[PDB]
RNA sequence: AAAAAUAACAACAAGAUCCAGCAGCAACGACACCGAACUAC
């Protein structure tokens, strides 16, 4: 809670490109539009809606 | 002393007990409740004073035919309220139960089908049992120390039957039966009272008709005084004459250091 | 509990995109998003598949979809 | 939280369809669907197998219901 | 749990030899001496603790009736 | 909990060398040092902690009775 | 989690050079900068946000206890 | 009103009835007489039984009026 | 009204039988009904206990009566 | 004048015969199909006839939603 | 009706004999009836308190006490 | 049946549509918006039309204060 | 009747911080907001409405006088 | 920091107490609840607003004759329930308990008999422990955490008085009393303040009439603080001024950690 | 059939047991181990032939101080290995403990320090206890089960102590003491031998040296053959004679189905 | 958000630091991990 929201939210408002490595091992490219508690948002080239349980981690492109 | 006295004896129609002397025995035979079973004779049949006893109630439940069951009880005092009904088809269509309480203690004539007349017996027993013993484990809540005086018709260990060996084909000693009897010992916390006092073998309680297995003691434990684990302390101890017996089963008389109250 | 879920979920299948499903097996589906739920999606294919949430990785619309 | 779990289990365990659960190992079970649960689901292809929610990805009906 | 406590309790009552296929694909075998709402106890040779969370199907060695 | 922590709380007491079979098919081997309601702790060298989400056994090497 | 808190915390704080082993097999390097709810902040050079779910196991190397 | 044929009939044809009380427990037993509060039901021992006090009365049979 | 009510216990408190009363709580109190009227009772007990209609489940007579 | 809101709501419940539930004052969960109701009693179809009194009732709660006419 | 009841609690508060009032939960009030009325009676003790008639079980005078 | 505080109090509570909270004298909790209410009788929304008896509530608690006639 | 409106009037009018107990028991606080024939209104952060049939006694915090 | 008090001093009469400036002693004491023993005078003696302590409430039950029993109890605020008697002819004919129950705790005053005057005493004194021992058996399960700071007239252990072969047959040393309340005590689960703060030897509350039995220290624990096992955990500790030893008992005080509210 | 007989007794001082006569009646009873506690002497007087029965071999662990205490035994058969020894202080110090194995079979003479002479003998004796339970602790793991043939010097139930009110404070009786036979005889799951063989009372082992306490029958039951969970099974009979008395205690033969061999 | 129901608590001053040891596992779940998505163990 103190920090999965609030470094979402830095995520977010920075607009910084977001790999977010999936648990099968992929490497989803993109930005985090949007986040809620379940799924995310990663918008760059096509829509999409990862679900959370099925993110393994999330590394920002640049420092934040 | 504060000693209760209680005797099951399954006679396999009440007419063929009567006849070899049953009604005499019991009412010089001191106890406090018999728990005959297997009557096979309607509640007016039993009305009739030539069975009732001096001292001694009766209660009795009988099935939609006399013969396709019924069971009966006797007691010294007036129980505070006695039930015909368990709430499963394989009890109440048959009357298979009858329970009678006392102060804080509920004895009940449970009578399971034999099964050894065919498959659908077996079928009827094995259901009996299913539903039995969730039935315990619903009654694991109330706190009365309950005295099941159980027919049950299944052998529990190797001690309970002579020459297993032979007897595991034949019904009444399978492995299913086997496994619901401990479990009933066994996770449901409750004991059976003869195996407290005595661990020894031997002591059957039930033999064919053929006098052979009687000559050779070929005989199984059909006969059961399942107690509430807060009853086992109170099991002084337990009989199962063979001498004087009036059908296939023998009568278990089981003494307890408990003083039972209207 | 959510808010960003249930309303992808609905324009996704009031605006009958295709949509390509994920699992976290690693595997892909394709079909329209007929019925969703807490814990179920319906997928329209020669036929319907009830894949559970718990096991879907990601959902892609084959065409991009403004939110409401 | 199950309006659309239990009504489609349900008539697809009444109407007695031969379904197949894709597991999430990527293994295809088969059989028709004897009682379902809120975390465990059961099936007969040979035996009486319980499968468990958790570990089900998809429900494939072989026939369109 | 309607299903998973009556069945756990069948199997384990009538010690039937069952086999616990796990998630990444190996399968445990037998029989279940205690379950709770997130551990099973499987005895053979070794009473390990296998977890609710881990498995994916419980195959009875030998039909069971409900 | 009725049937976990009586076991691991065993265990620990024991000191019995407990191999942990993960979810992803990887084996560890050591005792439990503190048992907790999401992660177990191991006696090894390191002191390894091992979330209780990932694991998918625990066997012991010598037989454990529930007390 | 009475003594998961506090061992992160431990972690935390001495700065602890942790190596953080997923589900799927891959590892992860780098002192734990913060962590939450089903979320671990890795900051080791550069920053990394691995989610608890998806954590196996987490060797401390260097010998630390509560 | 139901409730006055209602027991008219289990008391004409005597059959084993069992009531449920407010607090929870089950009385069997046969109904020997009902009134505008009281019921009297006997088995061994007759008891009387306050209407207020009474929740439920299942009939041992199926019985309609 | 009381048509059955009353034969009853003005019976049981003539002949002073030991009767056993069920309050709604759950409990049981003993003793002889002494008094009654439409709204209590009275058990002759030592104490001379009162006990409320209202309150009252069942009364159990430790011997048969007969109906007047 | 009692009944202006309880009386259609339980005659509506009888003549859908949507499943009924019923729990009583000590909190137990009964359930069948309402067939008849009077002032005081409620007489429950299940699988077997059922009578219970209104005194004891605490909640009637259809498992399908319903509309009072 | 209520011929008996009037009786009784008017003697109960002359004498201001120490009665405990058993309730429906099985709670017990203890102290002197001050004023009694009808669907509510007063009690009189340490903080004095107002209990009312629909959830009283049983009245014990504690001591001896006629009608 | 004669008060003059019960029934402007539910009215209000209904017209206005305010998240109510009925104990009852078991001490379950119920959750939900009055829909018709009378003397013995009370419909909660909540999912379902639940007619929650009168002698078997013990308190109405609303999330919100409301305004009296 | 006699002793029931008069008694809650003066609870009411000084505002005295009374406790209701339930009749299962549950303890209640808060003013007494208004009294009716068959409930009573409340206040202690939210006006609740509890039913007089539910109420096994009102204990007041102070002590109180009757008219 | 969060402190309580609690004295006990059985006054053997309030009036001799009272003449020895035992109210002065005890209003400088400062206490939250003082319970004093043996008043030997009926309420409307104690209403003299002499005994009455300004800052502290005056209850007290008068046995069916002054000199026979009575219990006092003063509380520093308003207790929340005050309640007398217990159901047996020993207690209620004789007040010699009173309880005083504030919030989530309840402090009683108990005065058991002697036994030492004469035989039907020691009788009387065997019912009250009989009967008092059942009802706290019957007390067990409920909620209420109760102190009963009582004078027992009963030696526990050889540790609350020296020369126990001596004392095996005088009262308060008797088997049977110490029997009843081993009992009481870890039968039940209850256990003593003074004695948890301390198990040190030598430290008494009774002494004898005789001048050379208290200059070499010859006396007896008798008032208890029997506190249910809950609480025990906030007992802090426990003091015996044998300084004053004014009246035959001593001022048994105990401070706990909880402190008490209207 | 495979009977095997142990015999154990508490010698208190083997020159008492031999002026007495032990040595010709424990030859004269048939047995395959007799177990002997307490024997106040060292390894080399037990040397002396007069000890050394025909048929029997000689085993033996002194204590430090040899009046302090010391254990024996002797078999019909070589064992396979004897381990004089517990690991503790207390028992390398006082020898209170020697061990024989055979087949899946284990007998230890156990000797826990009676703690009636004094504070430092009490507090001696419950160090031993408190590293007892980790040594059973610890033996819980291995497959061969146990026969401690040990003189606890503690009473467990009532059944084994009359007058029970009187001894509720005399050292072997006491609370801590209680609690820990009853963890050892029920967590554990060590099963104790009369316990399960003879559910009766009155079956005392130990006496005061006063005579009264003899003629009155006021005795202890201190003398315990605890028994892994494994041979609770392999019991038949245990009964105490009292008649053959040749120390404090009295012996406690008790047969089992088992038999033992190298 | 509710024990398809305690034949019934003489009664809750009151819940929202090492196995005296197996006639022995065709072999340990193949060893403590060896960083753009592809549907039978």
């Amino acid at each position: 809670h103190s920090l999965q929201d609030p470094y979402l939210n830095t995520l977010r408002k920075e607009r910084v490109p977001v790999s977010i490595y999936l648990v099968n091992g992929i490497k989803l490219q993109g930005q985090i539009e949007s986040f809620d508690q379940f799924v995310i948002l990663l918008k760059n080239t096509v829509s999409q809606m990862v679900y959370k349980h099925a993110i393994s981690t999330v590394v920002p492109s640049r420092p934040v | 002393g504060p000693a209760m006295r209680i005797i099951s004896v399954n006679v396999n129609g009440i007419q063929a007990a009567a006849e070899r002397g049953l009604l005499s025995w019991l009412q010089a035979q001191n106890a406090d409740v018999i728990c005959l079973q297997d009557t096979r004779a309607s509640a007016f049949d039993l009305d009739d004073p030539s069975f009732q006893l001096d001292g001694y109630f009766l209660y009795a439940c009988d099935a939609e035919l006399p013969e396709q069951g019924g069971v009966a009880l006797y007691s010294r005092l007036q129980p505070k309220a006695v039930i015909s009904g368990l709430g499963f088809e394989t009890a109440d269509r048959y009357g298979r139960y009858l329970q009678a309480d006392f102060d804080k203690v509920s004895i009940a004539t449970l009578l399971l089908p034999s099964g050894q007349s065919g498959d659908e017996s077996l079928n009827q027993k094995f259901k009996f049992m299913d539903d039995f013993t969730h039935y315990l484990s619903k009654q694991r809540r109330k706190r009365r120390e309950y005295i099941y005086c159980g027919s049950l018709y299944v052998a529990h260990q190797k001690m309970d039957v002579k020459n297993w060996r032979e007897c595991q084909q034949m019904p009444g000693f399978l492995a299913p039966e086997r496994a619901w009897l401990d479990e009933v010992f066994g996770n449901l916390g409750y004991a059976d009272a003869l195996r407290e006092v005595s661990r020894e073998g031997d002591q059957f309680s039930w033999w064919p008709d053929s006098e052979q297995a009687e000559m050779l003691n070929l005989g199984w434990r059909f006969d059961y005084q399942v107690l509430t684990p807060g009853l086992r302390r109170f099991v002084r101890n337990a009989k199962l004459p063979r001498q004087p017996r009036f059908s296939q089963h023998a009568p278990l008389i089981v003494d307890y250091d408990w003083q039972l109250s209207i």
